[PDB]
C-alpha cells in the first residue's frame, strides 16, 4: 500500500498531504521536508523513482506542482506510476482544467476525492467512472 | 438554415437503422437473413460470397449483409466492414468442435478499431435441439460479458421455430436507436 | 504564473 | 495469505477460478471503465499477477495450473504504454517467484534483457529491479547482462546507478569475484560521496 502521498509545488510549498501510516507530527513535517529536498534537487532524467528509507518514493509531477508516493517493496513500479495518472485524470474530470489556483481552494473536495478514491494507501475503486459518480452523488447530498 | 423538412420526415419516421450479418459457417446466419427479409426456412447453398437484403420493421429499414463462414469468405468480412454501422455474430451452440472457431472469428472481428460503434449482436442459433446452451453459458463461453465499450447481448433464436428472431431485432434497434 | 496551466493540459 | 500460511491451502482451491477470471479479462482487450492506454482493468490485472505469483509459489500444482495464463500473458500483452509495461514486469515476477516452466523462465528473462535496453529511466529501474530479484533465481541467466549492469554504474541516473551497484554486488560468485574486484574499486574510487561508503 501506498505509505503516504503528498502534493508538493515546485517551490516547495505542498498542496496536499495524506499519509497512511501513524507517524509523529514532528517526524511527519521532517519526512516531508526531506521528500520535498529529494524531489527539489532531483533531475528531470532520474526515472522518477527513489529509493529513499526503503520506500519506492515516486515522483512525478505533469504540472508546477508535483505529487509524490511512498509505496513499500512489494509491487511493480509502473502499478504507483499508473495509479497516480488515473488519480489526477479523474481530479481533472471532478474539476475541469484543474489548475495550481483550484487545487489549494478545493483542498477539501481534493481530500474529499483521495478518500473515496484510495483508503488506507491501497486501491479502492478500479474503474474512473464509478468513483465520478459516486463524488458526484455525494457531493450533491449537501 | 431550415430543418423544417428534416422535421417533417422524422414526424411520419425518416430513421433507417443497418445490421451485419457474421458468424460461422452452418451457423444459421443465412437463415436467420432469410427469415428477416422473407420470413420463411428456405433451404439455400452456402454462401460462398455474401448475401445482401433490408428488412423493415418499426418503420426501420435494418439492412443485413449476410456473410458466410467459409474459410475463403471468412476474410472478406472486412469488406463490408467498410460503412458499416452494426455487426451481427451467428452462434452454432450445436457444434461445440466449430464453438472455438466461431469464438475466435468473432474476437477477430471485434478486435478491429474500425468496427467500434458497431454493438455485439450474438443470436444463439440451432435453438432446436436438446444439445443447445441457454442463454447465458453461450456468452460465460463466449467472453461477452468481458467485452467493455460494446452493447452486446446473447439472444437465442430458432431458425427453424423462427421465435427469438423479433427479440433480437428490437434489442439491435435499441442498441443502434436511442429515441421514443 | 505556472499555476493556472492544466495538470494535464487536457 | 501473506499474513499466515495457513490458508494458502485454503486460498489456493480458488487458483482456477483467478485463472478463468483472468482469461476473461485478457479476453477483452477494450475496457469502457477502467481501461486506460489500451490496457483494460489494469489494476485488476496487477492484482491477479500478484496473486499468481505469491499462490503456489512452492507448489507444483498451482504454478502449472497459473503456467498457461502466464505465458498467454507474457505474450498477448502490449509494453508500449506504461501499464503494459508495469504489468509485462508484474508477470515476470511472477513467473521468477513462482515454480514455472523454462519457458517462462526463459520469456521473463528475455523481457528483463530488453527491457534493460530501453532509454527510460522507469523502465531502466524496474529492469534493474527484477534482475536484482531474480538474482538467486537464473543467476547463470543474469550473467549474460554483466556488461549492462557495468554500464548502469555509470548511469546518470541516481537510482539507476544504485540499482546496477545492486546487481553488480548480488552477481559476485567465486569466479568473476577477482575479475569484478578491479571493477569495484573503479566505483569506489570515482562514486558519489552517498555510494562511497556503501561501495566500499
Ligand atoms: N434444419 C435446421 N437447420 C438449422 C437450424 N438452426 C440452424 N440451422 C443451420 O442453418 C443452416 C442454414 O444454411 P444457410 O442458409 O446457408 O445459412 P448459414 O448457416 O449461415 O450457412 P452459410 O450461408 O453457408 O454460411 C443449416 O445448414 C443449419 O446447419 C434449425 O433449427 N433447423
Ligand atoms: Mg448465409
Amino acid at each position: 500500500m501506498i505509505h503516504f502521498i503528498l502534493l508538493f509545488s515546485r517551490q516547495g510549498k505542498l498542496r496536499l498531504q495524506k499519509w497512511y501510516i501513524t507517524l509523529p507530527d514532528k517526524e511527519r513535517k521532517k519526512i516531508t521536508r526531506e521528500i520535498v529536498q529529494i524531489i527539489l534537487s532531483r533531475g528531470h532524467r532520474t526515472s522518477s523513482f527513489v529509493d529513499w528509507k526503503e520506500l519506492k518514493l515516486v515522483y512525478k509531477r505533469y504540472a508546477s506542482l508535483y505529487f509524490c508516493c511512498a509505496i513499500e517493496n512489494q509491487d511493480n513500479e509502473l502499478l504507483t506510476l499508473e495509479i497516480v495518472h488515473r488519480y489526477v485524470e479523474l481530479l481533472d474530470k471532478y474539476f475541469g482544467n484543474v489548475c495550481e489556483l483550484d487545487i489549494i481552494f478545493n483542498f477539501e473536495k481534493a481530500y474529499f476525492i483521495l478518500d473515496e478514491f484510495i483508503i488506507g494507501g491501497e486501491i479502492q475503486e478500479t474503474s474512473k467512472k464509478i468513483a465520478v459518480k459516486a463524488i458526484e452523488d455525494s457531493d450533491m447530498l449537501q | 438554415g431550415n430543418i423544417f423538412a428534416n422535421l417533417f420526415k422524422g414526424l411520419f419516421g425518416k430513421k433507417e437503422m443497418r445490421i451485419l450479418m457474421v458468424g460461422l459457417d452452418a451457423a444459421g446466419k443465412t437463415t436467420i437473413l432469410y427469415k428477416l427479409k422473407l420470413g420463411e426456412i428456405v433451404t439455400t447453398i452456402p454462401t460462398i460470397g455474401f448475401n445482401v437484403e433490408t428488412v423493415e420493421y418499426k418503420n426501420i429499414s435494418f439492412t443485413v449483409w449476410d456473410v458466410g463462414g467459409q474459410d475463403k469468405i471468412r476474410p472478406l468480412w472486412r469488406h463490408y466492414f467498410q460503412n458499416t454501422q452494426g455487426l451481427i455474430f451467428v452462434v452454432d451452440s450445436n457444434d461445440r468442435e466449430r464453438v472455438n472457431e466461431a469464438r475466435e472469428e468473432l474476437m477477430r472481428m471485434l478486435a478491429e478499431d474500425e468496427l467500434r460503434d458497431a454493438v455485439l449482436l450474438v443470436f444463439a442459433n440451432k435453438q432446436d435441439l436438446p444439445n443447445a446452451m441457454n442463454a447465458a453459458e453461450i456468452t460465460d463461453k463466449l467472453g461477452l460479458h468481458s467485452l467493455r465499450h460494446r452493447n452486446w447481448y446473447i439472444q437465442a433464436t430458432c431458425a427453424t421455430s423462427g421465435d427469438g428472431l423479433y427479440e433480437g431485432l428490437d434489442w439491435l434497434s435499441n442498441q443502434l436507436r436511442n429515441q421514443k | 504564473k505556472g499555476e493556472n496551466t492544466s495538470l494535464l493540459h487536457p | 495469505c501473506e499474513r499466515s500460511p495457513d490458508m494458502l491451502a485454503h486460498f489456493r482451491k480458488l487458483v482456477p477460478q483467478l485463472v478463468r477470471i483472468l482469461k476473461n479479462l485478457i479476453m477483452s482487450g477494450y475496457s469502457p471503465e477502467h481501461d486506460v492506454s489500451g490496457i483494460s482493468d489494469p489494476f485488476l490485472q496487477v492484482r491477479i499477477l500478484r496473486l499468481l505469483r505469491i499462490l503456489g509459489r512452492n507448489d507444483d500444482d498451482s504454478s502449472e495450473a497459473m503456467n498457461d495464463i502466464l505465458a498467454q500473458v507474457a505474450t498477448n500483452t502490449e509494453t508500449s504504454k506504461n501499464v503494459g509495461n508495469a504489468i509485462l514486469y508484474e508477470t515476470v515476477l511472477t513467473i521468477m517467484d513462482i515454480k514455472s516452466e523454462s519457458g517462462l523462465r526463459v520469456l521473463a528473462i528475455n523481457i528483463l534483457g530488453r527491457f534493460l535496453l530501453n532509454n527510460d529511466k522507469n523502465i531502466r529501474y524496474v529492469a534493474l529491479t527484477s534482475l536484482l530479484k531474480t538474482v538467486q533465481t537464473d543467476h547463470n541467466a543474469v550473467q549474460r547482462h554483466r556488461s549492462t549492469i557495468v554500464d548502469c554504474l555509470k548511469d546518470l541516473d541516481v537510482s539507476i546507478k544504485r540499482r546496477a551497484m545492486e546487481l553488480s554486488f548480488a552477481l559476485v560468485n567465486g569466479n568473476n569475484i577477482r575479475g569484478m574486484m578491479k571493477e569495484l574499486l573503479y566505483f569506489l574510487d570515482s562514486c558519489e560521496p552517498e555510494f562511497k561508503a556503501d561501495c566500499a
